[PDB]
């Protein structure tokens, strides 16, 4: 199947139409998305099949075709962008300042920027166009409003 | 039976959208990967 570097609709027919259960990453020949989107299920580019080679539900990350491959990190400081890709909708670049998961294990980056939940999977950012993390694992906060994890893997 | 399809490349723009808030927020992550506040 495809495997240009790049971001990517995870499309199902199961339901009505074609549904968009959310997006993904291919770069070095893997494609890298979040476990809540894909189930640890198999995919289709073309003729081509992906199997999951790696994953973890606590992490919500899997990764097809090999073993994770993104490993840049939020500086902690600069601003970045969500290339966010809606259902329906052309891919969006969107730039912010994360804000904070304070955890008993530590403090992640997060964004605090709201779209459908087919959008889960779509990659954040930094200057250099490394992808530094997955959008679409968060928590809905006082307002109702909805902020995601900057989730990132390790790269072996 | 899922599918992928291109979308896009991965490319910082220059002069995007510029949005979002940058709360600190006390959180717990449990076993099933699911985020919560702790109050
Ligand atoms: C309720 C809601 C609302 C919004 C936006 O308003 C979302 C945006 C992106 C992604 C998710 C999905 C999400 O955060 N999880 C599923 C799996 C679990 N671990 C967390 C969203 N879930």
């Amino acid at each position: 199947g495809e495997t240009t570097d790049g971001v990517y609709r995870v499309m199902t027919r199961r339901l009505l139409g074609s549904t968009q259960v959310g997006v993904g990453v291919m770069q070095e020949g893997v494609f890298h998305t979040m476990w809540h989107v894909t189930k640890g299920a198999a995919l289709r580019s073309g003729e081509g099949r992906l199997d999951p080679y790696w994953g973890d539900v606590k992490q919500d990350l899997v990764s097809y075709c090999g073993p994770w491959k993104l490993d840049a990190a939020w500086d902690g400081l600069s601003e970045v962008q969500l290339l966010a890709v809606p259902p329906g909708e052309r891919a969006k670049n969107i730039q912010t300042l994360p804000g904070i998961f304070k955890t008993k294990d530590g403090d992640i980056g997060a964004v605090a920027l709201d779209y459908p939940a087919g959008t889960s999977g779509s990659p954040i950012l930094d200057k250099c166009g490394r992808v530094i993390g997955l959008y679409g694992n968060g928590v809905v906060i006082k307002n109702g409003s909805y902020v995601s994890a900057i989730t990132q893997g390790k790269r072996e | 039976d899922m599918y992928i399809e291109r979308a896009g490349d991965i490319t910082w723009e220059k002069d995007a959208e510029v949005t979002g808030n940058s709360p600190r927020l006390d959180v717990a992550l449990d076993e099933s990967g699911d985020f919560s506040l702790v109050e």
